[PDB]
């Protein structure tokens, strides 16, 4: 053997979130179990979740992770034993640019929901007698693009929180940034503190090699020999899912081309709206694999 | 032109072909390149506004964190200077707000800017011997994702391996 | 959709105090309760704020935050339970450079009202045997100026005093420069320690989209249907009053264009003097919204 | 001259011309540009005061923080020695003490300068063949505020997916 | 209004003091009230005040400044309750050249 | 000469006038100045010795702090080496201890010196055109205090806001 074979380094398995995204949303609101859209398979952000803006790009957000080690030794040994954590948190901190409302009541742990403007659209913001303990619900989302189909890798924090606030330095020359260190708790509802993401067409491509479910061996079309019509009835139309052994829905990464079109055509979203009344031969055109099926047409 | 090996695909993008495909579609009257042509040289007395775009030795690639970061020069050549400033503020403000900007080039491939800052502003050079010709030069550091950070490993060790082994 | 869009960053609500002043006051006045002026909506600083005059540039001010966490854990959790934050000390230090009356009084904690200058013009301000607590009331106003509508960006501590204070380096390079950090209390008549505020045109645009108020959907003109006299008597004038739903006057904002100036004349601060005795429509001209209103001229 | 897309607005002042508009406000007889007029270089004996203005490559703009800053080279053109001091004495007090200035230039638009450095000191350079002349030229680096921040990536994503997508 | 004006910076009271010489007496002599002269307005340092020569340029006198503060809390407040300041202590050292 | 604003009053002094003072005062007969004259140049196997001070991009101004930073190059010209190094050596000798040292000027203004450094020493440059003279040159690092930190941003707005506004 090769020795370069042990080390199986994919090389495309390191995702980059190229334009980090912070939302911050109140307690009030449902938290966001996934950000993959069920029907469609897109980026699909849950009402309620309000953007904090851009923050600086050469910063960026440093999440921080804290471990409390508490190595138990009962009656001597050359190791520990039973060496158990006792506290995980996980801390985010950026350096927001942005004078949102949302942005400066997460700085000011207030809510400034009645702040009413002046009749001369002037606003002052005062500081809170005692500071309120206001949680909210954060994802950091950031997407690496292959080609043009897009990695969204993200995080679901539910129960974050402002824990401390750096030091401003107001100059001429750079604009005010709030920096506020926001430490995860755990929410009793969804039951974590913190959950890591994956979703779009690119983690589709990437999840196989990943390890995450059966590998990518065979593919299928689930309608083994539909049936449609040729008037524009009821069954004129149907649909093709091309979903492989891995249970994932392949149906707009894989083409499907017609070899009879006269009879039946089917696009590259399988589209069985047909032509004439006959039986033509769908094959669902992968790359290292590839699928059969016959579709039929009668009016 | 040039066979490659049949087993070799790209790995990076061409952020001067990348750029020239952008303002292209940007301005599409205005000509940009990465070369004078000879048919632009032809007139001087009323020349046609251009823009050139050159990649430069600078910034250190990442094969393992798939980006290629460059240092790109851009020379906005116009009959005026008040055009050619213009045309370099049209430029600035099109380069420097980009962060992981998704942009399809000619050849159907859809890249992806992860950032580009200003190394040297911009700059109204004396006149050489084109007189007429005022040019505003300013370099951009462009960092752009890899088309893929696949190595070939393999096939370099079968080619020793056969050959000599 | 398109990523870009996630991030909703708007990129000019990144106000910058480009000239920030400090204007230390006595607690003998009356703390400021905003920097606008009723009347016109401008920069109105209330009498007693005397300025400390120009600081170091490239220092700045470093308004500094101090957070006292304390995570009660009451039975063993895996997380804290109830984190709660005791005490916000928000302080801020400057390098002065002005040998005023008020910034030496500042330094040494006295009051120098009563230094009577020596025939000569020379004065000696001895240290006090304990130093006083002094109390000022400060605020820190920066104006980021778009186009020629100016924002005002301050804040507004009314129970300042001095903490701690740097060593000075006396050089033939350098001029003396004293460095307070001055502490912000919470006042017990305004109720609190420091107040962040926006005013100006600026902030006029730019309020709507900082998501304070109601979005800017609709604008009225107050008199419906106003009538004014050829004749130079009391009602020979009026005034037009754009304001939009938001509750924001935007008169001085909006211009105003008439369709027939023969009949009234409206110019761009709705002066409704009028011409001739008749009826002639006002459109309020502004960008993506417009207002319309009808003036009658009667003598 | 250029035309630039409709939906394109100016994002960065004229450094150059703000000083031009500013040094012709404060001298009018004295004529000041960004260039050596043909018909200024016409008398050289008894040669009229002026002052150029030079964008230089200088300084990182910052795009998130509303910042364009570039280093300006003024070089003061006089008959005399003590003339081109007194001109340069002038221009450095007006630019030194400049913290958060506003300025209206001749378009209407009324420009910020953040502040104004100086990186080389003034100098009287060796005459050339303009011999009847002294000039004193110094460096300074200014930073003045964006006309605006707004960028226009939802332009370019429906240009690449009109086009192309 | 004109936002410069609120600042109001003199840019004249910056004084930098450009020969600082250090002056040291015994204890036995009468400390100065003032350098000030009383029949002519002069610089006027009294008898006894020996100067202790050049020291370094570059380094220069660091008049230090030490702040003992005891926020006394009595029953619990989110901000202390008559904050005072116990010693102030004044330092400044310098680089002697002259062995005199 | 230059018709600067009747509001204007002059802020900086002129460190080469200041020091061409100062050593005519303490040299009379031998000739200071900034500029080779032409009547020096007429005379070469029998000099006239003559100290040139040069200002030059060097240190940087500090308006807020009202000190005036400046490279200062002193050519000694002399017919004979052992003579220029010992008028260099005088001119070290007056410079370096400099501490805030006040002097008047020929016109009335007492400047004062804060300090006075060497950044290059004195070296013994070899010979050009003229050969019999013999030229010690050296660079000294001279910091000044302003005539006045006072800013004119009230005569600048006045300007704009009358003119435009």
């Amino acid at each position: 053997t090769d020795f370069y074979t042990i080390k199986d380094a994919q090389a495309d398995l390191a995702i980059a979130p190229l334009n980090l995204t912070v939302l911050l949303a109140p307690y009030s609101t449902t938290p966001a179990t996934t950000l993959e859209s069920p029907t469609d398979g897109s980026l699909a952000i849950p009402p309620g979740y309000k953007s904090v803006g851009h923050f600086e790009k050469q910063a960026g957000l440093t999440l921080g992770n804290e471990f409390d080690s508490k190595d138990i030794e009962a009656y001597g040994e050359p190791e520990p034993i039973r060496t158990i954590i006792n506290k995980r948190t996980t801390t985010f901190d950026f350096a927001m640019y942005q004078n949102q409302r949302n942005v400066l009541e997460l700085i000011w742990t207030q809510d400034f929901s009645n702040i009413q403007p002046s009749e001369f659209g002037g606003i002052v913001l005062e500081a809170p007698k005692v500071p309120k303990n206001i949680y909210y619900r954060a994802i950091l989302v950031g997407m690496d693009d292959r080609n043009d189909r897009p990695i969204w890798l993200y995080w679901l924090m539910p129960k974050v929180k402002l824990d401390k606030l750096d030091n401003q330095t107001l100059n001429d020359d750079n604009v005010i940034e709030y920096k506020p260190t926001l430490k995860a708790f755990r929410d009793d509802v969804v039951g974590y503190s913190v959950a890591q993401g994956f979703a779009g067409p690119g983690w589709r491509d990437l999840v196989a090699t990943a390890g995450f479910g059966e590998a990518l061996t065979a593919l299928t079309i689930t309608p083994g020999s539909p049936t449609v019509t040729v008037a524009t009835g009821a069954s004129h139309t149907a649909q093709l899912l091309v979903e492989g052994d891995n249970g994932i829905n392949y149906t707009p990464d894989v083409v499907f081309t017609s070899s009879a079109p006269d009879k039946a055509s089917v696009s590259a979203a399988g589209l069985v709206t047909g032509v004439a009344a006959g039986s033509a031969t769908i094959t669902a055109t992968k790359g290292a694999l590839t699928a059969t099926a016959t579709v039929t047409v009668t009016a | 032109a040039v066979v490659l090996p049949d087993w070799y695909e790209e790995a990076f993008v061409n952020v001067e072909n990348l750029f020239i495909d952008m303002f292209t579609d940007l301005l599409p009257d205005y000509e940009s390149g990465c070369w004078a042509p000879d048919d632009w040289l032809a007139d001087e007395i009323e020349v046609k506004p251009t823009i050139w775009f050159f990649r430069l030795p600078g910034g250190r690639v990442d094969w393992d964190g798939r980006k290629d970061e460059c240092q790109l020069q851009v020379m906005v050549v116009t009959g005026s200077r008040d055009d050619s400033w213009r045309l370099m503020d049209f430029v600035r403000a099109m380069l420097l707000p980009m962060q992981g900007d998704k942009y399809k080039m000619a050849d159907g491939y859809t890249a992806q800017i992860r950032c580009a800052g200003e190394v040297a502003g911009p700059q109204l050079l004396t006149p050489g011997q084109r007189i007429d010709t005022r040019v505003v030069t300013a370099t951009f550091k462009v960092s752009v994702s890899m088309k893929s950070a696949k190595n070939y490993k393999q096939k370099l060790y079968e080619l020793w391996q056969a050959l000599r082994g």
